[PDB]
């Protein structure tokens, strides 16, 4: 649970000083570009159905052995708690890209959701596969220009994709 | 191990240890501690090693467990299983000498006159070796992984 | 009263919001609403003693709490303080128990759900001290979690401690977490010589497995599952 | 899993007690509801494969849109027409396997506990599986007592649908 | 009060849903089993008398001292005997309640609840009620089902007593 | 927490297809049985207060270091508590001939009792020796017919004394 | 384990205070219990094989049928003498560790908090062991107010035991 | 939660035999000291808060990097947590003389609060040493005879600075 | 054995072996049919005999499993009936050899020195001998129960 402001404030706490002047200009450019991370992450919250609807739709186009009876997402309950896992991993992909830090993803899933996949018997690879899927088709929902003013969101493609690649890799 | 193969190597050559050498048996003196690090994690978690690494493999590799292959049965399953355990011990060992002298002076020497003997396919245990190593180098930190990795990469290579 | 160190909560089945119906494997849930005889006042009063301390001798039964319970003046989630804070189970749990092993027990009881972490046990288990245990379980009782799923007539349960179409759910916290912890077992000098076992243990040096044995592995090679 | 012995053994236990002469009132009922339910269970095993493009072909008729429009959750296509009679043989033999249980468990877990917000997230309309159910409830063709409480369990689903 | 009806009406209610077939499985039971129950339950309402006194003298046969020391608990006066046919009388009558009503209920509600901490404060050994337990479940000169769930229920007692 | 029935349902769906007919033929002859199964069970539970006082008192005629001061049921407390932990195991051993079926057995006491009698302290061997007499004294109990109509009991008392010799297995 | 010292800890505990006059107020009272009942627990040690024999032998006489009647609950054979005598001695033993610990935890911990159920299970009557404890307190020949608060100790027995 | 009569009687029980007279002997010129063992208590008890702010005065003064930003007492939060740590550890070195055995304060601390130490990242080390200071200056307390009638003082300075010690070295 | 026994006599007496040891050496052959039928009885059912002399044994001397004997404890009443399995096989030995010289040789002979040093008390592992002779001689006919209890009769008076 750390902003950015919260991330170079313990460091500055820890450190026992003031926070230095180009630690500032960064957090000034961050400031700049804060809105800029965020119209994409609205951009990104508005087609949340459609990302994890049309990711589990490639996923299971994919891999049809958890279709398949004896499958882990075979059941008709089960394959609802296999959405509701998803989407629970998207929001907070959402949640760390808003406050541009990756240890509230960490703090809400990381750490124990690769031990529950292991403990419930689920493959960790499919929803690696299915995070990864769902990361680029969001990189893909959110780059495109459709009546927004255009500008470079280089950096913010690559929080992204880090933030996505985090999950994916904290999954295995 | 190092100081084996250094005094070896000088030995041939009818000279003493080179300083070059020296300073090899030095640092790997001080590295042992980092080595007996990571033989704790590979000696304290072998069950789950063992058995993840076997599930993957039969998962990977079904036909030796279906019938036809040599892994097929109970006893079959636990012999193979106790081979896993035996190079995985080997691996153990080859970690804490600093070489690899121990797994290649026990058990990589005539392993393709043994499984051909047995009737055994050394791919698969080529196999079994590799989720054995993935699931040890998921387990570490990252130099802790890479140094277990290279000797599970000799184990691996040394089949093949 | 310095506000508590933050912790992180783990990931645990009470966590999602879950899609199930009613299943056997759901715990029974008893509230004092739909329940007016002095029939299913008993039947009640015994679920809530089997949830806090498992079982309930005749002595460790509190005739206070029952009696004001059937009349309607005391909501059962004051039951359940008045079963807290009761000496019979101060005794056998809080006495005997590690403060931190006492924090997780009670955690586990009275919430329904497993502690997250060690470091929440942590967290919770300086209020006790600083405080008093009445403090503690005050500050136990009126949290979100308690509130929001049993609140102030239900008794408290496990919750989705069983998963829909598991055949093995979850260990009851019953059986799982005894009423003492390995200290106080030491201090009892518990480990009791058999020799009636070690007849019947016996068998013969030749067929007791070895290193180069496979029969060590036998059970992993049953245990482990094989794709046709 | 609510089937009766199940859920008996639940109260015996719940309660803390030991088996009493309700659970062998509710034992001697399951058994005289097994002696007909399995074989009906078996009936409807013989007749699976028409009732299920019966079913089909009846929610192809009421429902002619749907072969019509381009659309992945429709049945234009023919994998949508595979995925869906294998959905109908899923809802067949989840009645099946609560006709041999003997309670409506099999179907709370397998179909009813999730099946709301999968035809939320995938634009299924429960209408679908509602009008197979009933053209599955009109041609089972079996007689009597099995007959109304295989009718139950199909309602029962028909309810839970909507 | 557990009986099968009110009790599958609380799993139906504790669940949150309408009744099921595992209910009506548990009625066409409890109908089969009263279909017996009623007319065993007349005719221990017509033996009853008789097994009551036979029960008393088989207490007092077995337990001698009883009639013997002076002592308000025991049955030496004849206040100790009026009483103490009065709670055989009891025992039986709960007997014929959960007959009637198909369930341990009545016992469990007007019997059992209290009886250890009674006998605790009162010095009345629970094995008298015991031996008069035996002597009526020897005596009640049934036959078949009726006598084996009669039987239940008084062993039941005896469970619950010691 | 499984039937029989519910155990050949939940081998069916693994499987993915319809119940076999020889898997109906031996749950019509389950049915028929079941009732069998049942008068066992009627008559194993009338009797089981005098079958854990037997039990114990088996067990602490044999056992005198239990009695003896300083051991694990010495205290009245903790002999109250031994008489109700094997009342326990014998009421879910009477649960799990009731359904037919050795999971609830499993899923209620096993997985855990082990290792809350090593933890405790509770000595695994005479709990184990106990719950055998119990086991034993059980049988002798449900085979005798008194006042019963003669019938076939032979695969029941296997049930039964498998379901026994689980539970004294997986105490140890 | 209530005792005067434990529970002045566990009082200033739970409030989370430290200390006050208060709990050494009870500390001058439990050295001036103490410093007369450490030498009544050495008299009573003195005194009690005879007081075990007299107490046996009084509930022997008192309950003649215990002797006679064949029972393994009853003291007939000699096993019975043995064990019935070990727990009188058991009860003298718990009096002798109450007196010297101040308090009636010792007593509550290995005595009370099972034998209700234990006497229920075993067919063992309360009252024998009222009995006994009634003939140790009239013969245990202490003086004073030691003497007092041993048949304090002992009358608690007798109400916990009934 | 153990007195010294409780102590006792528990090993009588142990033993399974009554008291012998050595051990009524010991117990009784403990009753005749325990007055003395408490006065030193409450002596004690009165400057606690003395004590426990001129401890932190001395160790704060010995190792200023705990202080300093980035140690683990650095924080005002941290800081007064770190009182009353100790001030914890003062009360139940003064509840384990009250009762006379050390069983309440193993009971209470002793257990938990090295692996606590352990995973907060507390420095174990710091807070041995104070609690050795705080002890030393506890003794130094209460050994002074201001208006008090001459006493035994010393063997209670034993326990004490046994008590002391045990702490110090669970706590390492 | 009977054999070893007859030839090393006869060696060192510098002779051949006289006809009274030949006729020895083949009453010896022809009885080692029963010899073989005892060590078949004495093999078979060594589990009983190693439990029930076990239970008599800690029957009859309970000090030795109460806390403070030697024997106490899970894995200490396992070596003790491990111990006692060690002795039914040598008195196996021993009976099919013809004579105590596989028993004496193999576990007679520092017997009391290694007892010693364990800290065993060595009459009650007499008493075991006894029980397990017990119980092996309630096994058989008359002839083969005083046949094997002259072997059992040997290792309790080499015990003491
Ligand atoms: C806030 C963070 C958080 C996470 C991440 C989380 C995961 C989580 N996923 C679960 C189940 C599940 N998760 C999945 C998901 C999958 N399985 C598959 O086959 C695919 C590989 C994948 C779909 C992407 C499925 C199918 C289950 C159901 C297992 C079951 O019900 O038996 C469960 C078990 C309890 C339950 O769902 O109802 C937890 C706790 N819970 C949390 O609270
Ligand atoms: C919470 C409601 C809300 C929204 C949604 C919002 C968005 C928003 N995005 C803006 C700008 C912008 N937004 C973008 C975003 C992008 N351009 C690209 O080519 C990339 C692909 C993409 C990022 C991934 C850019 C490039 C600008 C240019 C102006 C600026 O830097 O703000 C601005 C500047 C002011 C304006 O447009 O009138 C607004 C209002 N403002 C609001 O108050
Ligand atoms: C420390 C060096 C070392 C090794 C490696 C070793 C191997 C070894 N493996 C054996 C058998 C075996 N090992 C395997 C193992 C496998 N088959 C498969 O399909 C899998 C791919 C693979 C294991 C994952 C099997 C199936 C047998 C039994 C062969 C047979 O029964 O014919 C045997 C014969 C039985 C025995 O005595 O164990 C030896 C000696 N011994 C050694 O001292
Ligand atoms: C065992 C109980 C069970 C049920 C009921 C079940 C239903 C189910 N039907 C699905 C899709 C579907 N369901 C339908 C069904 C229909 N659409 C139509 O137009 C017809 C009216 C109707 C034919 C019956 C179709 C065509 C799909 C594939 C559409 C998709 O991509 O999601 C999916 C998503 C999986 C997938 O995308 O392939 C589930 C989970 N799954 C289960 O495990
Ligand atoms: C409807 C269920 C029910 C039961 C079972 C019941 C038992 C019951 N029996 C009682 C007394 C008694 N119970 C007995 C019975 C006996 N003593 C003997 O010596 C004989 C062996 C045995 C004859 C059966 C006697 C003689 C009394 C009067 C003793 C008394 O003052 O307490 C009392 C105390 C009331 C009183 O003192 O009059 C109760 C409550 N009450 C109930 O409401
Ligand atoms: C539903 C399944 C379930 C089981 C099986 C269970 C066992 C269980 N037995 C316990 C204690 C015990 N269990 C025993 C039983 C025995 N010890 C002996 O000496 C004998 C070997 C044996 C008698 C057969 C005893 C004596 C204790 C008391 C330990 C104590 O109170 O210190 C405890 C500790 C808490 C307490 O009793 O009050 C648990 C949790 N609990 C459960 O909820
Ligand atoms: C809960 C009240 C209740 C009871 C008590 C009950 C018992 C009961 N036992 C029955 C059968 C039977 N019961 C037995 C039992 C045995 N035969 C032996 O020789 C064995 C020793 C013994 C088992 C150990 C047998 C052999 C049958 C034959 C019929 C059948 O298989 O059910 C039947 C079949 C129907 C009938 O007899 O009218 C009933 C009613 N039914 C009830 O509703
Ligand atoms: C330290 C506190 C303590 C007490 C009080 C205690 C009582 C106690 N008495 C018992 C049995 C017994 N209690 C009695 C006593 C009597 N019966 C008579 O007829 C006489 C009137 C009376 C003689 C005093 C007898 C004879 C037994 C053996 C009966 C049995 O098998 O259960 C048993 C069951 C153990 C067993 O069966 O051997 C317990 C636990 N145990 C304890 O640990
Ligand atoms: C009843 C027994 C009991 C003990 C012993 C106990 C210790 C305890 N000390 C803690 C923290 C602490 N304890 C210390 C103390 C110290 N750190 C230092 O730097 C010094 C070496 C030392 C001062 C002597 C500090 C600074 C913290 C704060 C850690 C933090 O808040 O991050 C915490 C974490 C939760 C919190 O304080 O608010 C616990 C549980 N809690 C208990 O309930
Ligand atoms: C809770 C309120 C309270 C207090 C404070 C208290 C103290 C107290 N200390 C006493 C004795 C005493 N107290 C001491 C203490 C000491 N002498 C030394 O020289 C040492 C340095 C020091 C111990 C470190 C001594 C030596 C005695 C002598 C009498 C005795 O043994 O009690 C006595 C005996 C009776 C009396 O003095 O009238 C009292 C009252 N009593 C109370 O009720």
């Amino acid at each position: 649970m750390f902003d950015i402001f919260t991330r170079v404030v313990s460091q500055a706490d820890a450190r026992g000083e003031f926070i230095s002047s180009d630690k500032l200009e960064a957090l000034k450019k961050v400031v700049a570009e804060g809105t800029k991370r965020s119209d994409a992450v609205s951009r990104m919250t508005n087609n949340a159905s459609s990302i994890v609807t049309n990711a589990a739709r490639q996923l299971f186009a994919d891999q049809p052995q958890l279709i398949a009876p004896g499958g882990n997402a075979y059941t008709n309950r089960r394959m609802a708690a296999c959405l509701r896992d998803m989407e629970i991993i998207l929001r907070y992909v959402t949640y760390a890209t808003f406050t541009g830090d990756a240890s509230v993803l960490n703090d809400r899933c990381l750490n124990g959701l690769r031990e529950t996949y292991v403990a419930l018997g689920v493959p960790g690879a499919s929803v690696a596969a299915g995070v990864r899927a769902m990361g680029k088709a969001a990189v893909a929902i959110v780059m495109d220009p459709a009546g927004v003013t255009s500008g470079d969101c280089s950096s913010l493609q690559q929080e992204i994709e880090l933030y996505f690649e985090t999950a994916a890799k904290a999954v295995e | 191990s190092i100081v084996t193969k250094s005094i070896v190597n000088a030995d041939a050559e009818a000279r003493y240890l080179s300083p070059g050498e020296l300073d090899r048996i030095k640092a790997f003196v001080t590295s042992g501690e980092s080595r007996l690090r990571i033989a704790e994690t590979l000696t304290g978690s072998r069950e789950r090693i063992i058995k993840s690494a076997g599930d993957a493999l039969f998962q990977k590799r079904p036909d030796v467990v279906s019938p036809g292959g040599n892994a097929y049965g109970e006893e079959m399953t636990a012999t193979c299983l106790r081979d896993m355990d035996y190079y995985l011990r080997l691996i153990t060992y080859g970690v804490v000498a600093g070489d690899v002298t121990p797994i290649e002076e026990i058990g990589l020497v005539g392993v393709r006159e043994m499984y051909k003997s047995l009737g055994t396919p050394v791919d698969a245990v080529a196999q079994a070796v590799r989720e054995m190593k993935a699931v040890a180098t998921g387990m570490m930190s990252g130099d802790d992984a890479a140094e277990a990795g290279a000797y599970f990469d000799y184990v691996i290579g040394a089949m093949e | 009263t310095i506000p508590l160190l933050q912790y992180a909560p783990s990931s645990q089945n009470t966590r999602v919001a879950g899609y199930t119906v009613g299943g056997d494997e759901q715990p029974f849930v008893f509230t004092t609403d739909n329940v007016i005889s002095d029939s299913d006042f008993d039947v009640l009063i015994n679920a809530a003693y089997r949830q806090i301390f498992f079982h309930a001798f005749k002595c460790d039964r509190q005739q206070l709490l029952e009696s004001q319970l059937r009349n309607g003046q005391i909501t059962v989630r004051d039951f359940i303080r008045g079963l807290l804070l009761s000496e019979t189970f101060i005794d056998s749990f809080y006495n005997k128990n590690s403060n931190y092993r006492f924090v997780e027990q009670c955690i586990q009881r009275v919430l329904g759900r497993d502690p997250f972490s060690e470091q929440e046990k942590i967290a919770w288990s300086i209020v006790i001290c600083t405080k008093g245990l009445a403090a503690f379980v005050d500050q136990l009782l009126n949290t979100d979690e308690y509130m929001e799923n049993f609140g102030y007539d239900t008794v408290p349960y496990q919750r989705r401690r069983s998963l829909a179409s598991r055949e093995q759910g979850e260990i009851p916290f019953n059986i799982k977490s005894p009423r003492y912890d390995a200290y106080y077992r030491s201090q009892l000098g518990f480990p009791q010589v058999v020799w009636q076992n070690a007849v019947r243990r016996f068998r013969t040096p030749d067929r007791v497995p070895q290193a180069g044995d496979p029969a060590l592995f036998l059970n992993m090679a049953r245990s482990a599952q094989i794709p046709k | 899993m609510k089937t009766p012995l199940t859920e008996a053994v639940a109260l015996a236990d719940s309660q803390g007690r030991f088996l009493s002469n309700t659970e062998l009132q509710y034992l001697y009922g399951r058994l005289r509801q097994g002696a007909f339910a399995l074989e009906a269970a078996q009936t409807l095993t013989a007749k699976a494969d028409t009732l299920v493009n019966g079913a089909a072909q009846a929610v192809y008729s009421k429902f002619p849109y749907t072969t019509s429009t381009p659309g992945n959750n429709f049945a234009a296509d023919q994998r949508g027409k595979d995925k869906c009679a294998r959905d109908i043989g899923y809802y067949l033999r989840m009645v099946t396997y609560c006709l041999v249980a003997g309670g409506t468990g099999p179907m709370d877990e397998y179909l009813i506990a999730g099946v709301d917000e999968i035809n939320r997230t995938f634009d299924l309309s429960p209408s679908w599986y509602v009008e197979a159910l009933k053209h599955i409830k009109a041609n089972h063709g079996l007689t009597g007592d099995a007959a109304t409480e295989t009718n139950n369990y199909i309602d029962y689903a028909i309810n839970a649908l909507s």
